[PDB]
């Protein structure tokens, strides 16, 4: 598996509504998924496989 | 009718198109929540959202 960091990012999930991708699994820990909109983040990682 | 990777959609504090833009539940939630599939009846109509 591979990391990519994340910086200078405005992160709003809405233009994903605007692709065509389907999730079956979306599991947030430590954070509601409501509370993602209004809240700024430090150090982003993002691991894929 | 919900698209079917939706139905973990229909929850308290959910995030998504659906408990964004077409149907909401309160965080204060009491009752219950059925879902069943119906490919072989509801796959020749027309539906949105
Ligand atoms: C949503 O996605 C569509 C494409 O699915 C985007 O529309 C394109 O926008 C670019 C940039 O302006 C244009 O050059 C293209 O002609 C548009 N159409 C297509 C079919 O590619 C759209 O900009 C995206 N964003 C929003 C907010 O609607
Ligand atoms: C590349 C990631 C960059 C950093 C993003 C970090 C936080 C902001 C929000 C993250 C949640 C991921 C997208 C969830 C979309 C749900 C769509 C659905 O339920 O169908
Ligand atoms: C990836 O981008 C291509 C080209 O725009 C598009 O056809 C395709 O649907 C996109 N894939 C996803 C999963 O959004």
């Amino acid at each position: 598996w591979e990391r990519m960091r994340i910086t200078n990012c405005v992160a709003d999930y809405s233009v994903l509504y605007n692709s065509s991708a389907s999730f079956s699994t979306f599991q947030c820990y430590g954070v509601s998924p409501t509370k993602l909109n209004d809240l700024c983040f430090s150090s982003v990682y993002a691991d894929y496989f | 009718v919900v698209k079917g990777d939706d139905v973990r959609q229909i929850a308290p504090a959910q995030t998504g198109v659906i408990a964004d833009y077409n149907y909401k539940l309160p965080d204060d939630f009491t009752g219950c929540v059925i879902a069943w599939n119906t490919n072989s009846l509801d796959s020749s109509n027309e539906f949105f959202y």
